[PDB]
């Protein structure tokens, strides 16, 4: 949302011309057990990839129910946001570093949520 | 909400609606002589934009002297329409070969219908969104991926399954012992008269039963018998009433049993003290629309489903690492994986002990309950709840 | 208390009183149906059932071959892997009720108002008698060879030569519903009121007990001797001639069947269909299963027991900690013998 | 709340006659932020005392406002209390394994807590 937003200042201040590595905030849940738990597997046996297509399955599904929970808390976008604090306790996404990912994949396959939430 | 229809150099016919009411205002002649060829156009096929937005425009012959016939689609967004390329080449270059196809051959009215069906097709497989389509892709693909553990909970009726599986939770106390009876693989028999109350409460708690191999259910709607052990074997959750007894009789079998008492309001099944349950379903919950509660059941059990494949197919648990194997070492190995990685509390250890057993029947013959019967149980004392 | 799994088996559709043990991975369970179908004690599949009598069974027997008597007046003998009739023996006056097989000189005894010897291959009389009027209710084996038999009231013996003898003694107050062995040296019989009398090997008679309603079958333990009466598991010695410690109430309704595991574990069946464990120095734990009265059952050393009922079911009863781990034992042999894991 | 529940079950029936270590659910945050950063400052110095009466200062202060924010959020006492999620997000205990260690000391200096939230 900031990026959006501070592209739209850079370019606007650009084209009105003849008229930055933040480091990381912190960490998460899910890739700590994830990459914890995967290394007990067997490597050449085509186990790591299917227990990382459930990862990646239920990443998707919280992601899809992520957009589900936002799409009626409001009326599908007439009421402004303001519900993030139940969307953590219920979602089990209590961590913040472990809602963006959630995020930032709900944000890749429905555009527009960093601003109708952050901004 | 959005439309579809014909060009030529005007409309022939609407498909969407036939010319329905307020939600068709604009014209089709503002569409009609702005799609077809003012370059003049074999199979050519194209994509404008035309600030609605401009859609699926395959321009088709038909040599005959009525040359000029394209079929057009119309949406809300542009990368709905451009994002989809892909599937809307190849789902109106085939619909018009039965046109193509067709009525080539009447000229050295019949599949008519075959286009005003499949084009029905079309817009009711593309109905939904841009996101639900997306996630209906990535969804197909990763359970393509995976192929053990999607028979556990694989299975718009969810919709109606999933509002009165929320309906059921916040509004019915001492549900997590039930909800952990059928996680467990302890004999949910729902007992009460008045039909169908009693199986809307069936179809409602069937989503937590994770079925025995690739095939459909275990779950029994409505059965009337006196319950020995072979409809124990076979089903899961049994749909018994009352007759106004087999309350007395029933409770013989209170090894494989619970009991859930509908004019009573009590069950009889052991104590659950654990996390996992509260988190699959919590007591109050501002989840609306409960649909969406089905999606963040499925998300959790799929997450469940993977603890019990890592449980399963972990060398060094199972395979005894010594000469002579001692259970005291294996069992006391395999509670040690299940209290520190996995992170599951004194039920929830039996929850996974199940489903992977459960895995184990699928991979191994791909027969449990059917020429495996094997019904695993515990001495756990039931408690009667009030 | 091990046993918790449990695969119930139907193959039947009259009542199940009979199981034998072939070898050491099957049984085979004959009902009142007349049909003997064989299963598999790993893995519950029915392999294939012996049909062709057509009335209720009487005894079956196994015979190192299963041979088989029914209420019609003819005997079957079969074998396994073949699913054929080899022969139909039916020359009878009267309903054939005991199949005692010796297991020193190849003899197969009968028991249909009468005693016939019989021959191994080449299925021939040897010696015929009549020395009945009610009908043999009991057989068994006694050394120096004397084969015992129940008329209906009295203990008559036999002889065998390459013919037989009497040798009766009666000596009785009721019809003995009741006999078996020892490890050697006696023989044990039960009259129906409750009189257990135990004899030598003849010998004489020994004992005269009272005290203990009806008694239904016993077991050997040669210290001592595990009697079931009327709900009742009364225990009587040998050495000490008297009853070590009892239970006047071990079951509901009745006590019917009574063995003995080998890990000095006591075991029964009833009338109201429970199986229960008794350890000697009570209870253990229960094996409820069965809907109505439980008749007979089985115990495999390496895995689990097997009970049959008036129900027409048959259940394996296997552990969870034990036949669990097998499971996870062939997955990773069948895993790295596939290679891959979807191929 | 349970313990005293059942506390007077087995009381009363073991009074009608003549008229189960179950383990830990789940860790927390401050112990383990406290057990990680104390163990850096130097033992025979009197600092880890210094740093160890602030850590009991901070639990003895959250529950105090935990008494006061029970206390206030209904009359109190009048209502039930139906206000856990708000008491957990506003007052930096979202870990319910760090939620009952303030709750003890809370239940521990003003009685019938549990009872009141739980039970």
């Amino acid at each position: 949302h900031e990026h959006i937003y501070n592209q739209r200042r850079y370019m606007r201040s650009e084209l009105t011309a003849f008229w930055i590595f933040q480091d990381v905030l912190h960490r998460d849940t899910l890739v700590k057990a994830f990459l914890d738990q995967v290394f007990q597997l067997k490597p050449g046996l085509s186990l790591r990839s299917t227990f990382l297509a459930q990862f990646l399955l239920v990443l998707h599904r919280k992601a899809l129910t992520l957009i589900k929970y936002i799409e009626d808390d409001t009326q599908k976008g007439k009421k402004p946001f303001k519900s993030l604090r139940n969307l953590k306790i219920d979602l089990d996404l209590t961590a913040e570093g472990d809602l963006n990912i959630i995020m930032a994949l709900a944000e890749k396959i429905k555009p527009g949520l960093h601003s109708f939430i952050f901004g | 909400f959005i439309l579809i229809s014909e060009f030529s150099d005007t409309k022939v016919f609407g498909t969407f609606d036939l010319n329905y009411f307020s939600l068709r205002i604009m014209s089709v002649d503002y569409q009609a002589s702005f799609v077809g060829h003012p370059p003049g156009s074999y199979p050519k096929l194209n994509f404008v934009e035309d600030s609605k937005e401009g859609a699926f425009a395959y321009v088709h012959h038909l040599t005959g002297f009525v040359r000029p016939f394209c079929m057009a689609y119309i949406s809300a967004d542009q990368h709905k329409i451009m994002q989809q390329f892909q599937e809307l080449s190849a789902e109106f270059s085939r619909a018009s070969e039965c046109l193509k196809t067709g009525n080539r051959k009447a000229f050295a009215t019949e599949y008519f219908t075959q286009t005003l069906a499949q084009l029905s097709h079309i817009e009711h497989m593309f109905r939904g969104d841009l996101c639900y389509l997306l996630t209906s892709q990535i969804d197909r693909a990763l359970l393509k991926q995976q192929h053990i553990t999607n028979f556990l909970f694989e299975d718009r009726h969810k919709k109606r399954a999933g509002q009165n599986a929320l309906k059921f939770i916040r509004q019915y106390p001492f549900a997590h012992p039930a909800i952990y009876s059928l996680l467990s693989g302890r004999t949910l028999v729902v007992l009460g008269e008045d039909e169908a109350i009693v199986r809307k409460l069936v179809t409602a708690l069937a989503i937590f039963v994770p079925s025995y191999g690739c095939y459909a259910k275990p779950v029994k709607h409505w059965a009337s018998s006196p319950l020995h052990i072979m409809d124990f074997q076979k089903w899961k959750l049994i749909g018994l009433q009352r007759v106004a007894g087999t309350l007395h009789a029933l409770s013989r079998y209170s090894r494989y049993t619970s009991i859930l008492d509908l004019d009573n309001k009590t069950l009889r099944c052991p104590l659950y003290r654990g996390t996992l349950v509260p988190r699959l379903a919590d007591h109050r919950t501002q989840i609306k629309r409960g649909s969406t509660y089905y999606l963040h059941v499925q998300s959790m059990l799929t997450q469940l489903c993977s603890k019990a494949f890592l449980y399963t197919f972990c060398h060094h648990l199972h395979l005894p690492t010594h000469d002579k194997e001692t259970e005291e070492l294996v069992a006391s190995r395999q509670m040690s994986f299940l209290k520190l990685t996995l992170g599951l509390v004194n039920e929830d250890v039996r929850v996974v002990q199940y489903l992977a057993e459960l895995l184990k029947l699928h991979y191994m013959q791909e027969s449990p309950g059917t020429s495996h019967p094997m019904l695993r149980f515990d001495y756990v004392p039931s408690f009667l709840y009030k | 208390n091990p046993y918790t799994e449990l695969l119930v088996l139907k193959a039947h559709h009259d009542i199940v009183r009979f199981l034998v043990q072939l070898d050491d991975y099957r049984f085979a369970s004959a009902g009142d149906d007349g049909i003997v179908v064989v299963w598999n004690a790993q893995t519950g599949e029915k392999l294939l059932e012996l049909n062709g009598h057509t009335q209720k069974i009487t005894a079956i027997i196994t015979f190192p071959l299963i041979l088989t008597a029914s209420a019609d007046r003819t005997v079957i003998v079969w074998d396994g892997d073949t699913t054929r009739q080899v022969q139909r023996i039916s020359c009878f006056q009267s309903t054939v009720k005991c199949l005692t097989v010796l297991q020193r000189l190849d003899v197969w005894l009968s028991g249909g108002n009468d005693l016939c010897v019989w021959n191994r291959k080449l299925d021939l009389l040897c010696k015929t008698s009549h020395l009945s009027d009610t009908g043999i209710s009991a057989l068994v084996e006694i050394p120096k060879c004397v084969v015992a038999a129940v008329g209906k009231e009295l203990i008559i013996f036999r002889l065998v030569a390459p013919i037989l003898e009497v040798k009766r003694l009666l000596d009785h107050q009721d019809n003995i519903l009741s006999l078996i062995n020892v490890n050697d040296l006696s023989f044990v019989t039960g009259s129906h009121v409750g009189e257990l009398i135990i004899w030598d090997a003849d010998t004489q008679q020994e004992i005269k007990l009272c005290q203990k309603i009806s008694i239904h079958h016993f077991t050997c333990d040669e210290e001592n001797v595990f009697a079931a009466v009327g709900r009742g598991l009364y225990v009587y010695s040998l050495q000490m001639k008297r009853v070590i410690a009892c239970q006047k109430t071990a079951h509901d309704s009745n006590v019917l069947h009574v063995a003995r595991l080998p890990n000095r574990q006591l075991i029964s069946c009833s009338e109201d269909g429970s199986v229960r464990i008794w350890e000697l120095r009570e209870l253990i734990g229960d094996l409820i299963g069965h809907s109505s009265s439980v008749e007979m059952f089985l115990y495999f050393e390496d895995h689990g027991l097997v009970t049959c009922s008036a129900d027409h079911l048959i259940i394996l009863w296997k552990n969870g900690e034990r036949e669990s781990g097998l499971r996870s034992l062939r997955l990773f042999q069948k895993l790295e013998e596939n290679g891959d894991l979807y191929l």
